[PDB]
């Protein structure tokens, strides 16, 4: 069977750019594709895509979910046979829904956390995306006025954490998005060894963590939601410029160390 | 990026007596990426049936790969080994010699 | 004598071509045990090896989960490395693990291994004293500070004198018979004319097992370990192993040249001489 | 036995 790919995301706004690759015989060949309304008639009246098929600019109509079959010629058949599905969503049509953690965006390694999407528009289907595989989906359930859903997220571990979006859909057009939720970014505290907390010149103000591991930024938040680069002291030490705070490496900034000890 | 050309060997698995039933392997091994693609011809046509065992490697990294068939061999009919790679810009053909 | 259980495990990415990739093969010394394959329909840890199907299903259930943990985690450094060296997102790229440890005849630990690599080239590997890491670039001195944050050399210490050995004299008992027996090479010569002046000898080794085996050409005595051409040691698809040696000899000197076998079945080194 | 995998 033949490779059926989206570049760069299965996931595209309207008006952007989106591209499906049919990988056959070790070649992007020629290729027909095909829609799940119409299985085995070609669209685009039979369409032989030479190149790849760029849907740029992407519009409505542009969305569903698609099968490719490449050109082999040397078979009973002309062509292939059916390739893996792939879902294109156009997002940006009905108004953005809204994204809420519970307990919080800060999880601990191995611990769950609740990505609670809702809307007071009463989407039918919520749709939860990381920002870069298949998205994950659940029904919304109406309450109070407002449709909700409970995408559970765990054990919590590196591949987890990141910006995550959510979407909506209605009832009678599922593969036409909503504007694209406010990021949530979801980061993992842990495994790291937590680090040491320093404020001079006391608590009656300056960032102060200090770990001997290098840690490549210090981030800093108390009790109440209102980056600090480090750099080695002479004993190595690597320090920074209810309160905790986290180590965190660079290239790698949704995944933070151990919290450090709450201090006054 | 290291690119690596595999090396070949086509041979029996038993000392090669004619008509006996046997089994012909072509061993390919210090290539890198892993991504190759080899056959076993017979006269210069592909066989059927020719299972494949498990992507390994070494200590240097460098993958090895072993594929085997069943055949009969006859004086007649001349087997051997194709095997295309990143590094190969023509399938390498290694005729199994029955008399080495 | 001394054995070894290895892991070995390849991650490749096939951006277009198809969904990433996570082999990995389990060995003792040179018999392969298990396999886990990313892209077959069980995706479950499957036996390769008789003597490890006696297991029960706490065993697969507990390796299953253990070997696709590795698989998402493996996927998932693939993308890492690719901040790392700031690599295109359109490349195909590989990550591969070696994993294991080593026995002797007394059962006891004797040296771990767990390194990794990424596209042929060494990353980050662990020391022999089992506390350490060895980053050969950069961004695999990224990773050893994440390690040594984690503490994972720790874990990695516990797991390799621990559940490893353990498992690995478990696999050596579990088949003796198969594992503990050591299989003679069978040797003969081959002759063939390469001019009218000299001539090629080849001295054979065939169904031996371990794979550990010495081919050695001598004329009068001493060696000719530059003037002769070795293969690499190939299975022969039943587990047991060949090899051959052959030299350039002229002609006439047949008689000088000799080949010396050694292997651990044999009970005394082996001396062929060619004959007419 | 498998061992026990980290992230980079
Ligand atoms: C897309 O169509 C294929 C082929 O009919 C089907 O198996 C697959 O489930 C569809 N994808 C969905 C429903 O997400
Ligand atoms: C969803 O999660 C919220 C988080 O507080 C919880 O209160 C609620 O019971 C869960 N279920 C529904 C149906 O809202």
């Amino acid at each position: 069977k033949p490779f059926l790919s989206a570049w760069p995301s299965a996931v595209v706004p309207q008006g952007g750019h989106v591209t499906l690759r049919c990988h056959y015989r070790h070649r992007f060949n020629n290729f027909m594709l095909y829609k799940e309304d119409r299985i085995h008639i070609p669209i685009f009246h039979g369409r032989i895509f030479q190149e790849s098929f760029n849907m740029s600019p992407v519009t409505t109509a542009h969305a569903g979910n698609y099968t490719c079959r490449g050109s082999h010629p040397h078979s009973p058949t002309g062509w292939s046979a059916a390739s893996n599905p792939v879902v294109i969503m156009v997002t940006g049509n009905h108004r953005k829904p809204s994204l809420l953690a519970h307990p919080g965006p800060l999880v601990k390694s191995g611990e769950r956390v609740i990505l609670q999407c809702w809307s007071d528009i009463m989407f039918e289907h919520f749709f939860l995306h990381k920002e870069s595989k298949d998205p994950s989906r659940l029904v919304g359930q109406i309450h109070d006025g407002v449709s909700k859903a409970n995408f559970s997220i765990g054990p919590m571990m590196f591949a987890l954490a990141g910006t995550y979006r959510c979407y909506g859909s209605v009832t009678h057009t599922p593969y036409q998005l909503s504007a694209p939720s406010d990021p949530l970014d979801i980061v993992v505290t842990g495994p790291y060894e937590k680090p040491s907390l320093s404020a001079q010149p006391g608590p009656k103000v300056t960032l102060s963590c200090s770990s001997r591991s290098s840690y490549d930024m210090y981030h800093l938040s108390r009790e109440g939601g209102a980056r600090l680069p480090a750099v080695r002291k002479v004993n190595r030490t690597f320090q920074a410029d209810t309160y905790r705070c986290f180590g965190s490496f660079r290239h790698s900034p949704y995944e933070w160390s151990d919290p450090s000890d709450p201090l006054l | 990026m290291i690119q690596r050309t595999p090396k070949i060997q086509v041979y029996s698995r038993h000392p090669a007596e004619n008509g006996k039933s046997n089994f012909l392997n072509c061993y390919v091994s210090g290539f890198h990426p892993s991504d190759i693609e080899v056959d076993l011809l017979k006269n210069g046509e592909r066989i059927e049936k020719v299972e494949h065992s498990d992507l390994s490697f070494s200590k240097d990294w460098s993958f090895y790969l072993l594929y085997y068939t069943e055949f009969t061999p006859t004086e007649k009919d001349e087997y051997a080994c194709r095997v295309n790679h990143v590094t190969l810009s023509q399938p390498k053909i290694v005729k199994w010699d029955r008399d080495m | 004598g001394s054995h070894s259980m290895r892991y070995f495990s390849t991650s490749v990415s096939r951006p277009g071509r198809g969904e990433p990739r996570f082999i990995a093969v389990g060995y003792v010394d040179d018999t392969q045990f298990v396999r886990f394959d990313s892209d077959a329909a069980s995706q479950r840890m499957e036996p390769r090896a008789p003597w490890i199907e006696q297991e029960g299903p706490e065993y697969w259930d507990e390796e299953t989960g253990k070997v696709k943990a590795h698989s998402q985690t493996d996927r998932e450094n693939l993308r890492i490395a690719l901040r790392y060296y700031n690599q295109s997102e359109a490349g195909s790229h590989t990550l591969q693990m070696m994993f294991g440890c080593d026995v002797g005849s007394d059962g006891r630990f004797l040296r771990g291994y767990h390194q990794y690599a990424y596209d042929g080239k060494d990353y980050i590997a662990l020391k022999e004293d089992l506390r350490s890491w060895t980053a050969a670039d950069m961004a695999a001195q990224i990773t050893k500070r994440k390690w040594e944050a984690a503490h994972v050399a720790e874990q990695q210490r516990a797991y390799l004198e621990g559940t490893c050995v353990d498992g690995l004299r478990r696999y050596l008992e579990n088949g003796k018979e198969t594992l503990q027996r050591t299989d003679p090479p069978k040797t003969h010569m081959t002759h063939h004319p390469i001019s009218d002046h000299e001539a090629t000898l080849r001295c054979w080794a065939l169904g031996f097992y371990p794979a550990e085996i010495t081919l050695t050409w001598q004329r009068d005595g001493e060696d000719q370990t530059q003037d002769t051409e070795l293969v690499e040691t190939r299975p022969a698809g039943d587990g047991t192993f060949q090899k051959w040696a052959a030299v350039v000899v002229p002609s006439g000197e047949e008689q000088r040249y000799t080949c010396h076998v050694q292997h651990e079945g044999l009970p005394k080194p082996l001396t062929l001489r060619w004959e007419p | 036995r498998y061992p026990l995998t980290f992230g980079w």
